[PDB]
């Protein structure tokens, strides 16, 4: 014996949810990357 | 105990194993075979390559906490390097257990790890009288 | 399951093709920059002297 | 003739701001992404009987 | 009652230290040590070479003991790297532990040290569960 399919999806539909500690992490890796593309367009009007 | 780890890309001189919860931790092994020749004497060497790494954001500024500090996440690595005749394996090992023990007092005990040497340090060989 | 294992190192392939990718296309893109400097270059010099 | 002669100063100045356009443009738009991937273990309990 | 070695040649990065019975053994402990700007905080980077070399004769015929037939000499080296910030000594010597106990489950008690590998080997990481 063992559960129904339908049963089981609903255990794990209610289950799922996101990761707060991976959500942080590439949280920061998006901050740096915004942070590294300030630093680098700082210059454009150098260029005009 | 701790979390147990599975290998993830495994080859005949290559397997490395990563953990599932952090797939950033990983612990790579490599060996190198190589027949090197001595006087009359045709020898079997292999190197011992050990990598680990631990990828991980260091240090929380003073002593609080909160969500808005997300600072940047640093590595760790320790890389150890092994190599030596096949058949001297019996002798081999004893002398990494006192290769060990020699950084043990020097790393885990002194303050290497900071910068600072220590001349007066007890290093001892792995002969014993 | 030996081939399903095996599978896997096309990821290192595709990963050094975008390698290669990339770096042709940040080549390109500085040849680009190296000839339009080096066009507007020659206009300032001839059209000064 | 005469406004033939525009080519003098049409031409390279016109070429020069389809550069500078071209060169803010790629810069701008960069469209920067992150991601990561786990592989975290989901439990569901199974009666013991 | 291993034989204790003392310092031969110091500098402002290393420390060679040699058996003086035996002048071939010796350990060696560079470091050298860095800061890097990475997220509005200083991290100082420090990493030190640690190699242990031993120059044991090869093993002798098997079965037959003259009293001195010499073997030439085979290099028996260990190399080992600590790369990691200043401020996590703390838990800088946890994982070490844990990279002790990895390299010893293959190679001290396995037998990668004779070439050989095992995927099936009990890995062991420094989160523990």
């Amino acid at each position: 014996t063992f559960y129904s399919p339908k049963e089981i999806f609903n255990r794990l539909k209610d289950s799922l949810v996101p990761d707060t500690g991976l959500v942080t992490q590439v949280w920061a890796d998006n901050n740096t990357k915004r942070m590294d593309f300030l630093t680098a367009m700082a210059e454009i009007p150098q260029t005009l | 105990a701790n979390k147990p780890m599975q290998p993830i890309t495994s080859t005949a001189n290559k397997i490395v194993w990563s953990d599932p919860t952090r797939l950033s931790t990983t612990f790579s092994a490599s060996l190198l075979r190589q027949r090197v020749k001595v006087g009359i004497a045709e020898l079997n060497n292999v190197s011992g390559q050990y990598v680990s790494v631990y990828k991980r954001p260091a240090p929380k500024p003073e002593g609080c906490a909160d969500a808005c500090v997300i600072m940047p996440n640093e590595n760790q690595s320790i890389r150890t390097v092994i190599s030596g005749s096949a058949e001297n394996l019996a002798t081999l090992k004893a002398e990494w257990e006192t290769h060990k023990r020699n950084v043990d007092t020097l790393f885990a005990s002194g303050n290497a790890g900071l910068g600072f040497l220590d001349p007066t340090a007890a290093i001892v060989s792995s002969d014993t009288t | 399951s030996s081939f399903l294992d095996a599978l896997g190192y096309l990821g290192s392939l595709i990963k050094d093709f975008k390698r290669r990718r990339f770096f042709l296309n940040k080549a390109h893109q500085r040849i680009r920059n190296k000839l339009g400097v080096s066009f507007a270059e020659r206009r300032s010099q001839i059209v000064s002297k | 003739s005469l406004w033939l002669s525009f080519r003098y100063e049409i031409m390279p100045l016109y070429y020069q701001s389809q550069d500078v356009l071209d060169v803010i443009a790629n810069s701008t738009s960069e469209f920067m992404t992150s991601r990561d991937f786990v592989a975290k273990a989901i439990n569901i309990g199974i009666p013991l009987e």
